[PDB]
């Protein structure tokens, strides 16, 4: 679940790390095909809750300052509209 | 690894069976030195960002001048 | 490259693009005929001077020149 | 007085050598699409009779030069 | 059947011909048939239209 | 579809749209028209193996 | 510069010589040609050497090590 | 689909043969619709054994469907012109001023000479 | 050495400190 | 310091050496000597470490996406 107030700074390094092995090893709009297809969002939904929105803007900041961006372009506008 | 003979001059084709190095005293498992020995992959990107920290550690060094 | 990358035992580097930070191709890598010919002739000339040499110094020999 | 472009230099191992190669042929720009005929030519050579020929009276003009 | 074109590469390799012969791998012949009707009707014409 | 025979087709003649006597178009063109035919009726009307 | 970074993608592309490396004698030039600088260097090698036959397939060695 | 496909059989040319007519087709099309008819099926013109010519199947000193004495790709898209005498097809305009200018119907390699006057449409 | 577990957890990565140093870029 | 700059590379030329007739003659030099050469070795195996690729222009097709943050 993508909430810092849950979450630990060494479970927010690892899911870092691990997302940033993933856009290495493959691409990134391949991983945002893999990331928004809408089977995967009841999976997707703690990763991705578009709720409590200081939550949204922590996912939306944690993958802008992991060095992708991108991935929370939909989140960005969810909080744009929201 | 033992593979087709025909199709390894030409493709590719994975692994199919298995030979022994030599005949030794059943189980063994005695261990290989490529187990001990570190990728040169993963040394190089482990040495890109260890001397990165490194050169972060040092700036930071000479700017709080500890 | 067809079907997707390929999950391989440490001999292919997967290089990484400056730009994107991703694997854009393959490196497979393998070892020169020369080399080991060159190792081969190595072994020869350790068994060449085995016929006046301990057991030690034969094992140190053949454990320097593999690592 | 060495560019780097020469090799065997002391910073790196020829390993890394060999990365450093493999990773500057992949981090340049719109190398892989060879749809307009963008050919990539890689070629190995040597020099050989790189010893035998130098003449060192040519060699003692070009040394005064340097040193 | 393979016995019998066995018997026939054999007198093929030893009486017929002195030449050793690369042989290739067996497989069997097919048909075509079709499972629906043509959906166009569909014409040609002569080269003198 | 890869030189095979065709079996269990029928093939129905819907229009014969064919100019009268055709004599020179006739001598010799008929037959790789009505090969064209055939092809052409073949290929959409899902073939199998 | 260092052994693999120009000033610019330009300063690679201003030349068809691309990558370089020099290993003692041990040549590897890395390439980039367009479609008609390579017909117009195959049209100049088959001016001076013109081959009817097509013979110029066979002449060729490659790496037997790979598939 | 092509120029290089055949008048006949509508496939592209591997044994063709073509016909004094200037029809390039099938040699196995060609055949059966030809032996017993004897006339060309491109528009029923007479077009007899004698008549038709042989275009592939065969061996060259350049080996492949190119020019024989110009030795480029002359192939049905490019201005190709077929020899009747030789039945080999070369190219139309560099072989018409090979054979004009410089008075060379001859091969690049074989070096055959001939005259220009036995060119025929090839396509 | 839970000293430097702690040290090696505050001087690592952390998005958190992040989002605090770039929240402060933004406000000043 | 710009008068002394044009002497600078007026004098930072090729210049090859005279053959002299006997020995030659010995000219004036330098840099800092005290500690400095301490931080030349580091940054020495600093430059032999790190490595990076593509050509001086290759800060390029940067989106830079900022914080969206709290407003």
């Amino acid at each position: 679940k993508l909430s810092e107030e849950t979450t630990t700074s060494s479970s927010r390094i690892f899911v870092k790390i691990f997302f940033q092995e993933l856009c290495e090893y493959m691409g990134l709009p391949k991983l945002n095909a893999r990331l928004k297809d809408e089977t995967l969002q009841p999976f997707f939904e703690g990763l991705l809750p578009r709720d409590n929105p200081r939550n949204t803007r922590f996912a939306i900041n944690f993958f802008t300052s992991i060095g992708l961006g991108g991935l929370t372009d939909e989140l960005r506008e969810h909080l744009k509209n929201t | 690894p033992q593979s087709d003979l025909r199709w390894s001059k030409q493709t590719d084709v994975g692994i199919t069976h298995f030979r022994s190095g030599m005949s030794h005293e059943e189980d063994q498992l005695i261990p290989n030195l490529y187990r001990y020995i570190q990728p040169w992959e993963s040394e190089f990107i482990d040495s890109q960002r260890v001397w990165a920290e490194y050169a972060l550690k040092r700036q930071e060094a000479i700017a709080q001048n500890r | 490259t067809s079907y997707e990358e390929f999950t391989h035992k440490d001999g292919v580097w997967n290089l990484q693009n400056e730009v994107t930070k991703e694997r854009t191709a393959q490196c497979f890598l393998r070892v020169d005929d020369e080399s080991m010919q060159r190792f081969h002739n190595r072994v020869r000339q350790i068994l060449m001077a085995s016929g006046s040499t301990t057991f030690t110094k034969i094992v140190n020999k053949w454990n320097t020149a593999l690592i | 007085l060495f560019p780097p472009w020469i090799k065997p230099a002391d910073t790196e191992p020829p390993p890394l050598l060999v990365y450093k190669w493999c990773q500057g042929i992949n981090n340049l720009q719109d190398v892989w699409e060879t749809s307009e005929g963008e050919c990539n030519v890689m070629l190995e050579s040597r020099f050989e009779k790189m010893y035998e020929k130098i003449d060192l009276t040519l060699l003692n003009r070009l040394l005064r030069l340097i040193v | 059947g393979e016995l019998y074109l066995d018997c026939v590469m054999h007198d093929l390799r030893k009486m017929y011909s002195e030449i050793d012969i690369k042989v290739a791998d067996p497989v069997v012949t097919f048909c075509e048939t079709v499972v629906e009707t043509s959906s166009l009707k569909c014409f040609a014409e002569t080269p003198n239209k | 579809l890869c030189d095979e025979l065709i079996r269990n087709v029928k093939f129905k003649i819907l229009d014969a749209v064919v100019a009268q006597e055709p004599l020179h178009r006739g001598g010799g063109q008929i037959i790789p028209t009505a090969r064209r035919v055939v092809y052409s009726a073949f290929l959409m009307a899902t073939p199998r193996l | 510069n260092d052994f693999l970074s120009f000033q610019d993608i330009a300063t690679e592309a201003a030349h068809p010589i691309r990558l370089f490396c020099r290993y003692i004698d041990r040549i590897h030039i890395f390439f980039r040609f367009t479609a008609d600088e390579a017909r117009d260097l195959i049209q100049r090698y088959l001016t001076e050497h013109p081959d009817p036959n097509n013979e110029n397939i066979v002449g060729y060695n490659n790496k037997k090590c790979w598939p | 689909l092509p120029f290089d496909h055949c008048s006949l059989s509508l496939q592209p040319f591997v044994y063709p043969v073509c016909t004094p007519d200037g029809i390039v087709f099938d040699l196995l099309n060609i055949v059966p619709w030809l032996k017993k008819y004897g006339t060309n099926p491109s528009n029923g013109e007479k077009l007899d054994g004698r008549s038709l010519i042989k275009l592939n199947f065969s061996k060259n000193s350049e080996g492949k469907y190119h020019c024989p004495v110009l030795f480029t790709v002359f192939t049905n898209n490019t201005h190709i012109v077929a020899v009747r005498t030789t039945g080999n097809v070369y190219a139309y305009e560099a072989v018409e001023q090979l054979n004009i200018k410089a008075k060379n119907f001859r091969d690049l390699l074989t070096d055959e000479p001939f005259s220009r006057q036995d060119i025929i449409t090839l396509q | 050495d839970l000293d430097r577990m702690l040290r090696e957890q505050e001087r690592e990565g952390d998005p958190m400190a992040n989002f605090i140093k770039k929240n402060k870029a933004k406000e000043n | 310091a710009a008068g002394e700059q044009e002497k600078l590379e007026a004098t930072n030329r090729y210049h090859m050496p005279k053959e002299t007739r006997g020995q030659p003659a010995r000219a004036v030099d330098e840099s800092g000597a005290p500690g400095e050469e301490q931080r030349r070795w580091e940054e020495a195996r600093l430059g032999a470490a790190s490595l990076k690729f593509g050509a001086r222009d290759a800060a390029s097709q940067e989106p830079k996406y900022q914080l969206v943050l709290e407003e």
